[PDB]
């Protein structure tokens, strides 16, 4: 598995993101999870 | 020592794979990131936010409850003492030097 | 209304302010709220100023927390929103209040 | 006035507990309703 956004290959929990679920690291996933916040 | 009510615990390592015993540090530290980072919320692995201009040997930061604005290289560490937001306990991770 | 979740019979109202401040002049539920106090809570039950309840690992701008009905468990840094919403205990309204984060 | 148990002067209500009337704000008044 490879992070959408930063292609890392260590995480150590994959995350839902724009391309479909576990798709984003920890780090981008709790990025994107703020930047989806209205 | 203490923000209003939230208490501020500096804490010192053997190294940093030595937070990964530590209950519940280890379920909220992200150890595959570059530079210390804090948490703007309770979250699983949630100290993904870079801390700005760190104090050499700052491991994280990590808030016990609440949240906070998150943001990367925005807050330095002394800032984030201010930040708590309702948190009872601010851990600060260090790594010891011998000097 | 369509958009709206429910959980059982207790439909989720989720309302959006400027502010905590906005929520202070919101009749008919300011009388519930505890505006002295740090993070979201939740009221046990129907009584003036009853939300005081502190909600468990809280999301970024949840304001509080009221049940419209009935009692529940009342315990400080216990329950998550998630746990919350499973414990309306008969309350047909769960009123949760949100603040605006401006995108 | 002061909450004789988390001491904030700033409550919607003050309420009775074991040292005295009116001596917890609100929230500390509530918690001690809850344990008897
Ligand atoms: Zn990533
Ligand atoms: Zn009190």
């Amino acid at each position: 598995r490879r992070c959408a956004n930063c292609d890392t290959t260590s995480t150590p929990l994959w995350r839902n993101g724009p391309r479909g679920p576990k798709s984003l690291c920890n780090a981008c996933g709790i990025r994107f999870k703020k930047e989806e916040r209205r | 020592e203490r923000v209003g009510d939230m208490r501020i615990v500096n804490i010192t390592f053997s190294d940093i794979n030595s937070i990964k015993n530590f209950q519940p540090f280890s379920q909220y530290f992200d150890f595959t990131l570059t530079g210390p980072r804090y948490n703007g919320n309770i979250a699983q692995f949630a100290m993904i936010w870079k801390i700005k201009n760190p104090p050499h040997n700052l491991l994280g930061v990590f808030f016990d409850n609440n949240t906070r604005d998150d943001e990367d290289d925005k807050y330095t560490l002394e800032e984030l003492k201010q930040m708590g937001n309702g948190a009872k306990n601010m851990y600060i991770f260090w790594q010891y030097e011998q000097k």
